[PDB]
């Protein structure tokens, strides 16, 4: 065996080659045919299959990944020289294993795991251009043009310092383009923040795609990266050979996995309680228990959590539909709006919290910045591409920001003309905006536009405008206080799993009952407004709400009850916003 | 803080944690370390070399009968209040309020036991001097003017004075002139008792539990009652509501009371001591011992008190509706009143909040509102 | 004193290719091209890649693999070939411009493997930089030994000589440059990116800068699409290196007979059927906007905008517009942006944007400081990106004044002449504009004139060929029918559409129809005159008055409608229908 | 903390040393009837049980066992002789591994060598055979008093105190070589 290891080249190759041919879910030889037909010589492998097939080889694999992988390549190439012995390929088959060790708490990583293959889930934050890394430097004498090359002198390139033909002093200068190069794109990735237990100090690591798997993942992608953990010294000065006793560590990526749920008991349990007739009311009341005397608002945000079913309108040429729900909660200061956003943001997965001010630390926009790599820093909206962005003080925002919010609400994407090029960053978020009335309190008889002073277009894009006020009712003050002092002296986990499963599995589809009910609702609203009348945007909101309400019941189809309650809440939002 | 004498300042010691000992501490942790003190060489009459402490073990740490008789005195807390900056003539009700902040709340279960107090008023009203006495009296404290928040130095997390409070008190003079970014930061502190900072877009969150004692002045000279609150001061009115109490000081020329203060000053000049009060001020160590005893207590709120508490709350909320200007009454106001009452119960060394404690807290709340006159 | 045998051999064979290979006529084309090249302002010899392959296949392969190594030698071969062939000036550069390379890589294909080898690519220019002389062969002079160091080639950076030319002397640090003696070549940097066709959905397009020299310096302009022949090369940057594609020659990206023969027989049959299909007008409108109820005049107006009229140029060097400008003003909702979204989605070369855009370009060309270089660069705007295309601009009432006046110049001239900070340039802009806006206060007061109902300037309104006023009707029938259309659209996730003509079939039909240049029959000339008498006779009161510009829109519509059914001549049927639409497009004041 | 220096821890000459080692210990003489005795191994044990600490060596026997090794000794006697000495040192130790107390400390060996090949005339000599094994006949004419010459030597810097121990002075009539500073 190679020194300091338990690794036999032939036996490991034979065992791996045996695993390729002999497997129980044989799929490896089938995708070998796909690679032979397609010609893409990279054969990615789930390492857990090797664990199931042979844990010792899997253990042996992880211990010495750099050494075992060439054996794996030799196994597959000879298999390709066995299966499809004749073919044409620009390079022979490679392998990109993945999904081996879910020690994904990058905050919990140790020097014990140096040069051991690992996979971790995280969100790529910053990227770069593929670094042209020199690997063989052609050289030419200034005196006699002596042609020579130096090949892979251990990262650095050894200067000749003396010619070979005329043998003069140092005259052989490198020729850049004649030199050989490879691609090494550097990538900076943040540890998956939801996965972290505390999150008090989110972790970031550098990654490198060397000559392969380059540029395939753009910033903001929450993916599982699999590669070899690696550490290197750093010279105290470039000129001197002294180095620090501490090594900065990075990853040489091998595979990117773009990214069942729970066990049978949870799906059984959530399906059991879904059958409760008042699950919609219980879940609404159960949502945010610290709140008191708010049910319409709780139901609306609850429908926003479930959201409408994803709809692919590519065939229609109509563009992407805003399947997500955006609700603006407008109410007096001290009315629990901030607590509602914090509770939802804390509860919700892959969500974000920001404030309308530009002083918000996260920032609701993405823009370039130089280290001096002019690299793009993302935004909370782009970060919450599928999550929920809880925006506080939405009334106090800049017009440039308001234009951005109109765009993403109109498109669920953000267009940024970085440098000169333009990029459309998808943001399919659910926007939980919170605004407060201008002046000390909300002046009655003044419209939301008057008392918040925002464009009619942008506020109209919000499917729901929930108006809440603190009434001047001492009984309400008395009951609220008793509720608080009662609190002075269902768990969120089950509700979170319910919503996640409903997102994952249940995708409500329309019923003609829902179709006719919605059409009846809109024309009734049109007739009421015939004498701020009805608009087809209101129909779209009613469409989305019924999808969410159907998703709440896990019916997997939109029913008339979804339409009826959606119209009820839509009228409640109208009643809350009614002014005439 | 206790180690440093008043005339001195804290001194740092680099410590090298290694192996299993790592990850066992965070900034602001009041830890105790055991290890070897050794030199590191990163030549006059011998070599000069920086020192450090190689870490071995790390641990994150947390009277007489006559004293009890003094505690049993009904004017005990009043005597303690008089002992808070006795040279500062007047403002005794404020001095009581400062005492409540020093003891803080209970944090029963949780509840935000911190008592953030903001002070506004014309320059030259003992405001700055009051904070200094509190910092001296405080067992653990930080003083700042407006760094305040954490940072990622270049590659290390360096905690600001807000973090270094850590359930102490972060006295903040010149509060009105704070950077608006810091205003947002302290908003999070009063909201969640945490500080989120992102130098490299990495929202690192630090447990900044502490009570914030703010001090500001109205712009353009002295306060103008004809000009509304926040008309003379350039702070978000919402942030003012976040404070548990907000006391206003106005330079009303009152020839008699001003003369009384002048008499107080002249005595201090002629004696280097305040005039002999009814109860003499006590040594700060004795005060801190009483505070430490008060932190031992966590008085509860019986549900019978809730009926009267809610009765008082709706009454003052009605007064707010009667007031032409909204007086910031809300559930925030109720919760603060709960903090004050249980804080008073800690001063009483009684594990049940009394109606007396509730009433006095309302009195201070009313006076703070009356200060807005 | 070391000779590259491969480059020397390649040079000789390339010289043999120049002086033996010939056209189908049997005469040496490259002698004639060199004969043309003797004139001033002419130094790049255009050469077909396949020709040198046919002359010597191995020569092409060696040039392909070793383009950087051998290309300087080919320039020497051209210099020797051109110097003796005629009285060429002794001192001016000569270049070999290659083209017709079958290998058209995408930008994503580019790797370190492609450094130094010949290659062709296609993409869209983003921004263009000024021209700059740049030293290529330094002529230095040591301070101490006073030996003029010459032929010290610089690899695109200030590379001084390694040591003194005199071996005895070891100054090594004080090589004074001779500016005049050192060889200089003009380089212009231009940014390019992947075209929309090559760009995957939701993926950031690649960006690359290219160096332009010789006649290729201003071959292209900002915001256009072009194919670039040359090689990828490495340049050091502050052992770091970065990739730039030196495009030796550049061409624009990619007759009715040529398309029809290029078109497959089945595609030919469908297109010929579509042209033969009478009443294609309405049936295509229904197909193009399946998720729409009513507003068929909008669908018809959009389709005519898609076809566009026949552009013409007078003998006085004045351009008569071919395309048109169409605006839609409507109440909140009412599907304007949805109409624009359908147009942008279906149509290639169609770009969607909004009047709220705050980018540096601001929908048009701009002269903006480089973040890194700190010099100004010509950044093209989406109007420039949509040159010979379509711009689906939203919130047209909410545009910027600088953009509005700049857009006014574009529609006025079909070009924009930009000058700022000493930099000066002009760019063609022949783009059909689809404006979407809303009335003032959101709701259209039909009792008020259109000028009163919107904030747009009168010249801008005058220069818009068509207007569509979409008022929020309280009519339940339209509201119910739209609701059924939307609900069936949502409920029937797909197949709700009724596309009598497939989208690709329409697109190829647009291309084949666009090859035509329909003429105006003398019947149509008088009928156009007669219809303009009717409009002048109408004289209203209209929301806007009548001028000669109305006739200009009328003829551009009639040319488009002669292009609709591929007929190469306008008929009175086309003219009256155009008169019907535009006259219907006039909304009289309903006070 | 930089105040202490940890010590670094851990054609082919070692291959040649192995070749001598196997040759000395594993060379067999005699036959099956007389036993295939290990001449050098037994003589070494005899010689180290006694105080001889030398061995005769038959160059022809080395040639028969390994022609290349003898050729190397002819070509470059000095280096290969030294390696042969180290092999002789090693094989002697393992042969006599359980030496009596104190005697376990090991003493070097003079590997004396003989060749049955004929001598060469001293008149037939050239510088080509410098650093080459030579064999000649003759009669001795004079002898010197036996003395002690230093092979392992150590010196101290007189002022700096820098000590340079275990310096090897090559055998022969060579002088000393002091440090520069
Ligand atoms: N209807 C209610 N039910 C329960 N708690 C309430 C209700 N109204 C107010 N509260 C309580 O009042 C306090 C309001 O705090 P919070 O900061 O969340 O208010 P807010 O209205 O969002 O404030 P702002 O708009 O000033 O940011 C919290 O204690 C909240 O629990
Ligand atoms: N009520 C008071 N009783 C006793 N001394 C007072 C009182 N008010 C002010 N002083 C004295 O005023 C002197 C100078 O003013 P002082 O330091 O109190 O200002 P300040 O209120 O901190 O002002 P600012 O916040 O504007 O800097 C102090 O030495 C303090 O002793
Ligand atoms: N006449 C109509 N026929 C069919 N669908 C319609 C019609 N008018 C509106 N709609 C529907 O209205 C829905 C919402 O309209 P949309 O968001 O496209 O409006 P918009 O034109 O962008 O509005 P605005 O720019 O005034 O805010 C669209 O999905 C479209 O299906
Ligand atoms: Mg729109
Ligand atoms: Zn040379
Ligand atoms: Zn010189």
């Amino acid at each position: 065996v190679i020194w300091g290891t338990d690794v036999n080249v032939a036996a490991c190759k034979e065992n791996f080659q045996r695993f390729l041919q002999r497997f129980i879910d044989p799929l490896y030889m089938q995708r070998l045919g796909e690679i032979n037909v397609i010609g893409e010589p990279f054969l990615n492998v789930n390492c857990e299959h090797i664990k199931s097939f042979d844990k010792n080889l899997y253990r042996q694999l992880i211990s010495y990944p750099q050494e075992v992988i060439p054996t794996f390549d030799m196994a597959v190439n000879e298999i390709f020289f066995d299966r499809y012995p004749d073919s044409i390929l620009e390079h022979q088959i490679q392998v990109r294993p993945f999904n081996a060790l879910k020690t994904k708490n990058m905050r919990n990583l140790n020097p014990e795991d140096i040069d051991q293959l690992i996979t971790i889930s995280g969100m790529v934050i910053r990227t770069s251009q593929l670094i042209p890394e020199m690997q063989e430097a052609f050289f030419q004498c200034q005196v006699c043009a002596h042609t020579t090359r130096v090949e892979m002198d251990r990262g650095r390139i050894a200067e000749p310092s003396v010619c070979g033909r005329c043998h003069t002093t140092h005259s052989m200068a490198l020729i850049h383009n004649r030199s050989l190069f490879s691609d090494k794109q550097m990538i900076k990735l943040q540890e998956s923040p939801e996965d972290m237990p505390a999150g008090q100090t989110p972790h970031t690591v550098i990654l490198f795609a060397h000559n392969d798997l380059v540029d395939k993942v753009q910033p903001g992608d929450r993916v599982n990266v699999t590669g070899i953990y690696r550490a290197v010294p750093i010279r105290v000065n470039p000129r001197v050979s002294n180095v620090k006793s501490v090594y900065k560590t990075h990853i040489d990526v091998i595979h990117y996995r773009k990214t069942k749920l729970f066990s049978e008991k949870r799906v059984e349990l959530l399906k059991e309680l879904s059958r409760k007739p008042d699950i919609y009311e219980r879940l609404a009341s159960a949502l945010a228990p610290s709140i008191y005397e708010h049910e319409d608002i709780k139901k609306g945000i609850l429908l926003q959590l479930f959201g409408g079913t994803r709809k692919d309108f590519s065939h229609t040429g109509r563009g992407k539909f805003r399947a997500e729900i955006n609700i603006l909660l407008c109410g007096d200061p001290g009315t629990s709006k901030s607590q509602l956003l914090q509770y939802v943001y804390n509860l919700v997965p892959r969500g974000q919290y920001t404030s309308g001010k530009g002083s918000s630390a996260v920032g609701l926009t993405a823009y370039v910045m130089k280290d001096r790599q002019l690299v793009l820093q993302t935004g909370a909206l782009v970060l919450s591409d599928n999550g929920i962005c809880c925006i506080d003080e939405f009334d106090k925002m800049n017009e440039s920001t308001r234009s951005v919010l109109h765009e993403v609400m109109e498109q669920q994407t953000l267009s940024i003309a970085k440098a000169g090029i333009i990029c459309q960053l998808n943001a399919r978020t659910s926007v939980l905006a919170a605004a407060n009335p201008i002046e000390s309190q909300w002046n009655p008889k003044k419209t939301t536009i008057e008392n918040i002073q925002l464009p009619h277009t942008l506020l109209s894009r919000f499917d729901l405008i929930f108006l809440m006020l603190d009434p001047q009712d001492e009984a309400y003050d008395r009951r609220l206080a008793h509720h608080l002092v009662a609190l002075y002296y269902l768990d969120m986990a089950v509700l979170k799993d319910y919503i996640a499963y409903a997102h994952s599995t249940i995708m409500p589809r329309l019923s003609e009952e829902a179709s006719q009910a919605l059409i009846e609702a809109y024309v009734d609203m049109r007739k009421i407004g015939s004498s701020v009348s009805a608009y087809p945007r209101q129909l779209e909101s009613l469409i989305r709400l019924a999808e969410a309400h159907a998703k709440v019941r896990l019916s997997n189809k939109v029913e008339a009850i979804d339409v009826e309650e959606a119209k009820r809440l839509h009228r409640e939002a109208l009643k809350q916003s009614a002014t005439d | 803080s206790d180690q440093v004498p008043v005339g001195n300042i804290p001194r740092s010691i680099t410590v090298l944690v290694e192996g299993e000992n790592t990850r066992i501490a965070q900034p602001g942790d009041h830890v105790s370390v055991t290890g070897i003190f050794l030199p590191i060489l990163r030549v006059v009459q011998g070599l000069l070399s920086e020192t450090y402490l190689e870490a071995h073990r790390i641990v994150k740490m947390n009277l007489t009968r006559e004293e009890l008789r003094q505690i049993a005195e009904e004017d005990f807390y009043e005597k303690l209040a008089a002992s808070i900056a006795p040279e500062i003539y007047g403002h005794e009700d404020v001095k009581k309020a400062l005492l409540l902040l020093l003891v803080g709340g209970v944090d029963q279960s949780k509840i935000r036991g911190n008592i953030n107090i903001c002070l506004m008023g014309d320059p030259g009203v003992a405001k700055s001097q009051l904070l200094s006495y509190i910092d001296r009296l405080a067992p653990r404290s930080q003083y700042t003017t407006g760094g305040l928040t954490a940072a990622v130095l270049r590659l290390t997390l360096e905690g600001g004075a807000l973090v270094l409070a850590d359930q102490g008190v972060c006295c903040i003079d010149e509060f009105d002139k704070m950077a608006e970014a810091d205003r947002t930061a302290i908003h999070e502190v009063m909201e969640q008792q945490t500080i989120s900072i992102a130098k490299a877009g990495i929202l690192t969150t630090l447990n900044a539990r502490c009570s914030i004692l703010a001090a500001a002045n109205p712009a353009y000279g002295r306060y103008n009652p004809r000009r509304s609150l926040e008309q003379n001061i350039q702070l978000p009115a919402a942030l003012l509501s976040r404070f548990d109490l907000l006391w206003l000081i106005q330079d009303r020329p009152d020839r008699d009371n001003d003369l009384r203060l002048a008499q107080h000053i002249t005595y201090v000049h002629q004696h280097s001591r305040q005039p002999p009060s009814q109860f003499e001020p006590l040594d700060m160590k004795l005060m801190r011992r009483y505070i430490a005893m008060c932190r031992e207590k966590q008085p509860m709120v019986p549900e019978s008190l809730a009926d009267y508490i809610t009765a008082a709350y709706v009454e003052m909320r009605r007064e707010a509706w009667a007031s032409k200007d909204a007086t910031y009454t809300s559930a925030r106001t109720l919760l603060a009143i709960l903090r004050l009452s249980t804080a008073l119960a800690r001063l009483r060394m009684v594990d049940v909040v009394e109606k007396e404690d509730v009433n006095e807290a309302i009195r201070l709340m009313e006076m703070s509102k009356d200060s807005l006159l | 004193e070391v000779r590259d045998e491969v480059a020397e051999k390649c040079q000789k064979l390339f010289l043999d290719f120049l002086e033996e290979f010939q056209s189908s006529d049997g005469e040496i084309k490259y002698l004639q091209l060199a004969e043309e090249l003797i004139r001033p302002e002419r130094n790049t010899l255009v050469v077909s890649f396949v020709d040198l392959e046919q002359f010597n296949q191995q020569l092409s392969t060696t040039i392909q693999e070793e383009f950087y190594r051998v290309y300087p030698y080919l320039c020497r071969a051209l210099k020797t070939f051109v110097k003796d062939r005629k009285e060429i000036p002794l001192a001016k550069d000569f270049y070999v411009a290659f083209q017709d390379l079958p290998t058209r890589h995408k930008i994503r294909e580019l790797t370190s493997s492609r450094i130094g080898l010949l290659t062709r690519i296609s993409g869209q220019v983003v921004r263009t930089h000024p021209v700059h002389p740049e030293l290529v062969s330094g002529t230095f002079l040591c301070l101490d030994c006073q030996t003029v160091i010459r032929d010290v080639e610089q690899q695109f950076k200030y590379t001084q000589p390694n040591i003194c030319r005199n071996p005895v002397c070891a100054n090594r640090r004080r090589f004074l440059l001779d500016t005049n003696k050192s060889r200089f070549v003009d380089f212009q940097k231009v940014r390019i990116q992947e075209t929309q066709a090559e760009l995957p959905r939701g993926s950031i397009p690649r960006s690359l800068e290219v160096i332009l020299r010789a006649e290729a310096v201003e071959s292209a302009q900002a915001g256009d699409k072009c194919d670039f022949t040359g090689t990828l090369i490495v340049v050091p940057d502050v052992l770091s290196y970065r990739l730039v594609f030196l495009a030796c020659c550049v061409a624009p990206t990619n007759t009715a007979e040529s398309i029809k023969n290029q078109m497959t027989v089945k595609e030919w049959e469908k297109v010929f059927e579509m042209s033969q299909d009478k009443n294609l007008y309405h049936n295509l409108c229904t197909s193009l906007f399946p998720t729409i109820h009513g507003n068929d005049e909008v669908k018809r107006g959009v389709l005519l905008m898609l076809f566009g009229g026949v552009p013409k140029t007078t003998g006085e060097g004045t351009s008569l517009r071919g395309d048109i400008n169409v605006c839609i003003v409507g109440d909140p909702s009412t599907a304007k942006s949805q109409f624009l979204k359908h147009v942008e989605e279906f149509s290639p070369r169609a770009v969607y944007t909004s009047g709220k855009a705050s980018s540096a370009a601001g929908l048009t060309a701009a002269v903006v400081r480089d973040e890194e270089s700190h010099e100004f660069v010509i950044e093209a705007g989406a109007l420039m990106l949509a040159d010979n295309g379509v711009c689906c601009i939203d919130e047209f009432d909410k545009m910027d004044v600088r953009d509005q006046v700049a857009i006014h110049e574009a529609m006025e001239q079909q070009t924009i002449s930009i000058t700022k900070a000493g930099v000066k340039a002009t760019l063609n802009a022949r783009t059909s504009i689809l404006a979407a806006a809303n009335p003032i206060s959101g709701h259209y007061d039909r009792s008020k004139s259109l000028k009163q109902n919107i904030n747009l300037s009168a010249p801008i309104m005058s220069r818009f060929d068509l207007f569509f006023i979409l008022v929020d009707e309280c009519n339940e029938v339209t509201d119910y029918a739209i609701a059924r259309r939307i609900v069936d659209l949502h409920s029937r996730i797909e197949e709700s559409i009724d596309r009598v003509y497939s989208l690709d079939d329409i697109r190829r039909y647009l291309l084949f129809a666009r090859q035509f240049k329909p003429k105006i029959s003398k019947e149509s000339e008088d009928f156009i005159v007669e219809q303009y008498k009717h409009l002048r006779q109408r004289d209203g009161k209209s929301s806007w008055r009548i001028t000669v510009r109305q006739l200009e829109s009328m003829i551009r519509l009639s040319e488009a409608m002669a292009r609709m059914h591929c007929c190469d001549e306008v008929q009175p049927k086309h003219v009256k229908e155009a008169f019907r639409l535009l006259n219907k497009s006039i909304i009289r004041v309903e006070t | 903390s930089g105040f202490d220096d940890p010590g670094i821890f851990y054609a082919r000459k070692s291959q040649l040393q192995r070749r001598f080692k196997e040759f000395l210990r594993q060379y067999r003489v005699g036959t099956d009837r007389t036993g295939f005795t290990f001449k050098y191994r037994d003589e070494l044990k005899r010689h180290y049980n006694l105080g001889e600490y030398w061995i005769e060596v038959e160059m022809e026997d080395l040639a028969s066992f390994d022609e290349d090794l003898a050729d190397y000794l002819y070509k470059q006697p000095a280096e290969h002789l030294q390696l042969l000495e180290e092999a002789a040192k090693e094989v002697a130790d393992e042969v006599t591994r359980p030496r009596p107390s104190g005697e376990e400390v090991l003493q070097d060996i003079q590997v004396m060598l003989k060749s049955d090949a004929s001598p060469s005339s001293i008149r037939s000599l050239k510088s080509d055979m410098m650093s080459h094994l030579v064999k000649i006949p003759g009669i001795i004419i004079a002898a010197s008093a036996v003395r002690a010459k230093a092979t392992r030597i150590s010196i101290q810097c007189r002022s700096c105190r820098n000590t340079l121990t275990n310096i090897a002075m090559r055998p022969g009539l060579e002088g000393y070589a002091l440090p520069r500073k």
